[PDB]
RNA sequence: CGAGCUGGAGAUACGCUUUGACUCGGGGAUGUCCGAAUGGGGAAACCCACCUCGUAAGAGGUAUCCGCAAGGAUGGGAACUCAGGGAACUGAAACAUCUCAGUACCUGAAGGAGAAGAAAGAGAAUUCGAUUCCGUUAGUAGCGGCGAGCGAACCCGGAUCAGCCCAAUCAAGCCGAAGUGGCUGGAAAGCUACACCUCAGAAGGUGAGAGUCCUGUAGGCGAACGAGAGGUCGUUGUUCGUGAAACGAUGACUGAAUCCGCGCGGACCACCGCGCAAGGCUAAAUACUCCCAGUGACCGAUAGCGCAUAGUACCGUGAGGG
RNA sequence: UGUUAUGGCGUGCCUAUUGAAGCAUGAGCCGGCGACUUAGACCUGACGUGCGAGCUUAAGUUGAAAAACGGAGGCGGAGCGAAAGCGAGUCCGAAUAGGGCGGCAUUAGUACGUCGGGCUAGACUCGAAACCAGGUGAGCUAAGCAUGACCAGGUUGAAA
RNA sequence: GUAGGGGAGCGUUCAGUCCGCGGAGAAGCCAUACCGGAAGGAGUGGUGGAGCCGACUGAAGUGCGGAUGCCGGCAUGAGUAACGAUAAAAGAAGUGAGAAUCUUCUUCGCCGUAAGGACAAGGGUUCCUGGGGAAGGGUCGUCCGCCCAGGGAAAGUCGG
RNA sequence: GAAUUGGCUGUAAAGAUGCGGCCUACCCGUAGCAGGACGAAAAGACCCCGUGGAGCUUUACUAUAGUCUGGCAUUGGGAU
């Protein structure tokens, strides 16, 4: 049957991307805490 | 964890140096120094000496082979000699000229 | 932490000095017109708790007061 | 927002049943305790040129006797 | 500094270096593209322009807010600081005031600290004299469904001292004492026989355990650059829960005196005392610890950080976990 | 010592229970990790030590391959009362009769340490269902909006 | 003799001091008929290859069989179930260390609005050539969508 | 849990391969069956208990978004 994860290029760019994260305090509040963390993937731009 | 760390990367001997084997196998055998690594400190003197085996490769040659080649040596089992005492000795920095530094023991100097 | 002093005990309760703990006689509020004159009389007083009930108190005022 | 002065802010709210009695009744028993705000109001006056902005009700009687700074 | 070097990488080749390399210290030049991003756009790291110079190559400029200008701001920073907003579980052996607690969390602004500060004060001696911090007073005085429980301050002793103006030496580095012989052993530092330096027996490395083999230690030297008002209603703050409720604090309404005047001293009055509000800045003692150094009756591979390194592999759309 | 034959004898362990071999719980096995602790200058006893009608410092200061100073404070020294206040007395009372107390027929405390226990804190270890805060999610699914796509062939035969 | 109270001790790390061992060989590991009232403790021998015992004193992350405890390794079930559509295979030939599985030939069988062909989304070198064979392939592989190397993708007019 | 794991009748916490008595049974396995091993799986979901929880209901208690309402402010002049 169809499953959860259906692969969308701009919809990922679009949801958890660098500028939308970056269009808002709390998406800025994880961007500055993922790069505490050490993360090689800051966010999915990163992939 | 490098053995230079120990002995600050410095070698308390120079390249063509005669030197002395203090400690070991090949006690108080003497020659000239033909490679030395200060940060691994390590160094090369005619005496030492063993058999190396080159193994398969096809160069140099197809058969193996093997080979008589001198492994180098712990800096500490090494010491520069004194012309007179001809012995182990120790070093002292003194002057000379027209800047330039130099080595004596309790008897200058080499 | 240091230990605190249960103000419940402060206006109900007395050191002694040798050791021991007083208390005041009870029902005197509206058990009144009773009486008996005797009973109300010994009633506003004061006494002696009665034993098991000494180290609570003490351990209610560590000041003593 | 306030002219002279920010404002806005505030303060609880309390209430309380069994209120009053014999200047002591047994006493005043508070069932309420919760959180509310206070305000102001609005109109249009000047500075440097022309503005708008909102207006105190204190400042609006504060700048009818005259100018604190700023114009009618 | 003075002989090696050509990164971890250990691998072949090319070669560099006493005209001073490599490494260390100190300044500069270059510094693609993204990111406050700032020419415009954008699904970060990519797409599209305009202007001035230039021969083209290329270079520079083109965001918003304060300002005339010069110049300033935006973003980031583990904890620490102040401010706007502000939980519940839980405790009360049920619960609603109460408590958890002005804690968690959210937002803001800022610094290497910050806050606070120069008495309309604390107070009861007609005493003291800016603030913060430590001890103490003290679980005292008080608060409280007077239940659970919450809890000062003054004095005294310390740490550090400060009050002025306005409105009519450390950061590279160099020098640096004194031992040999025989024995066991694969190997000498160990054994043994005599021997020496010590302002130096701290430590690490050396084929096992080395004061005197190497690096060092005590001690000395050391740079062109480098660094040092009142009121009423509604509420609340401190021990302050409407209590007899003073005082500060504002949201609403209202609104006085200026020296024989004004504000306080826990309703309120007289008296007696302390005080000069409505104007600003202020170092020092204090907090913290991303980073650096020393230490340890701390750990040595299921321990210790999650990592002998990795926020990787791996899991998740993601936050996030790991 | 190992191993055995035969005889006698014999209902695993733990937990939980009135009562377990129980057909009650836990457990495949072995190896490692794995649970009564810390704190305060708190409370109260036992033991010990130093001073002893007295005992002791805290912050801090200086020194520091050590420790010394530091008396502010705290504990004993008197009790009794709601308190004022009185004081070997005190309180009730008008005095008596009584309670508490001193003397008593005698009685030592204080600072530190180890221990037993108390309190407050996660307070022996592991375990909820939940409650609250800030955030991440409509690439699944429930729908909306804009914009495109798609429905062999056959039957039936409404109005006009 | 259960909860519980009390008493004397055993062993473990770390710490101070004393004794003192150790390449003619430490800790750890292994065997053992000896010792002590018990925790426990020595003797000898085998292992090992660089640190360590005894005594007194101090401080603890200090003693395990349990917690459907935690991490890890290995057992049982067992050579058991299964090897993923009942569309189906046969021979020759080649290759090769090794072939029911790879290559070629000849046939056979199964899909044929599909099980054929072409886009999009997504994936990311999986394409082509040459080589490889540990693991991945539910067997086997000499083969592969796996591993190694090198090549390959061309736009004024298709899409943006 | 470990197993060297029969039947009857009895006894035991009351449903015994392990306890008693008596009976039966040489050792090992393969294909098969499902009576037992209170067989496995899920710390019973019925039931009770806990001064546990949560959704929901009301004329249970308490508050409250919202909403009606008097007074004050924006808020002024005049005529009867
Ligand atoms: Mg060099
Ligand atoms: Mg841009
Ligand atoms: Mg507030
Ligand atoms: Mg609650
Ligand atoms: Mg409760
Ligand atoms: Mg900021
Ligand atoms: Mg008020
Ligand atoms: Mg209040
Ligand atoms: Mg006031
Ligand atoms: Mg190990
Ligand atoms: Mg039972
Ligand atoms: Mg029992
Ligand atoms: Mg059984
Ligand atoms: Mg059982
Ligand atoms: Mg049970
Ligand atoms: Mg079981
Ligand atoms: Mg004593
Ligand atoms: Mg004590
Ligand atoms: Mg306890
Ligand atoms: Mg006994
Ligand atoms: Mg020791
Ligand atoms: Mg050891
Ligand atoms: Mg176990
Ligand atoms: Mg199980
Ligand atoms: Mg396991
Ligand atoms: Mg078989
Ligand atoms: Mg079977
Ligand atoms: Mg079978
Ligand atoms: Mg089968
Ligand atoms: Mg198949
Ligand atoms: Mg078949
Ligand atoms: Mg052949
Ligand atoms: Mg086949
Ligand atoms: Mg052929
Ligand atoms: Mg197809
Ligand atoms: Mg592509
Ligand atoms: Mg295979
Ligand atoms: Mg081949
Ligand atoms: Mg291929
Ligand atoms: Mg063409
Ligand atoms: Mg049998
Ligand atoms: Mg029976
Ligand atoms: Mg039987
Ligand atoms: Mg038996
Ligand atoms: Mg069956
Ligand atoms: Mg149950
Ligand atoms: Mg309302």
């Amino acid at each position: 049957m169809k499953r959860t994860y259906q692969p969308n290029n701009r919809k990922r760019a679009k949801t958890h991307g660098f500028r939308a994260r970056m269009k808002t305090k709390s998406g800025r509040n994880i961007l500055a805490r993922r790069r505490a963390k050490g993360r090689h993937q800051l966010t999915v731009s990163d992939e | 964890p490098s053995a230079g760390s120990h002995h600050n990367d410095k070698l308390h001997f120079k390249k063509g140096d005669t030197v002395i084997v203090l400690s070991g196998k090949h006690k108080g055998q003497t020659g000239k120094v033909l490679l030395a690594l200060p940060r691994d400190q390590k160094v090369v003197v005619e005496g030492v000496n063993v058999i190396t085996k080159n193994v398969k490769p096809s160069m140099t040659n197809p058969q193996g082979g093997q080979e008589q080649r001198e492994l180098a040596l712990h800096a500490s089992k090494v010491a520069l000699v004194d012309p007179e005492t001809g012995k182990a000795t120790r070093v002292r920095k003194q002057i000379v000229d027209g800047k330039k530094v130099r080595v004596a023991v309790a008897s200058g100097k080499t | 932490p240091k230990m605190k002093t249960h103000k419940m005990a402060k206006r109900r309760i007395k050191i002694t000095g040798t050791g021991k703990v007083m208390a005041f006689k009870s029902g005197k509020r509206h058990q009144n017109t009773g009486k008996s004159g005797d009973e109300i009389r010994g009633k506003g007083k004061g006494f002696v708790l009665a034993k098991a009930e000494w180290a609570r108190m003490k351990l209610m005022l560590p000041r003593g007061k | 927002t306030g002219k002279k002065n920010l404002v806005v802010n505030s303060v609880i709210r309390r209430g309380k049943a069994r209120a009053d009695g014999g200047v002591g009744r047994k006493t005043t028993g508070i069932t309420k305790r919760v959180q509310r705000a206070n305000l102001h109001k609005k109109a249009i006056r000047e500075n440097g040129q022309v503005k708008t902005v909102w207006l105190s009700a204190n400042a609006i009687r504060t700048l009818s006797k005259g100018p604190y700074k700023g114009i009618e």
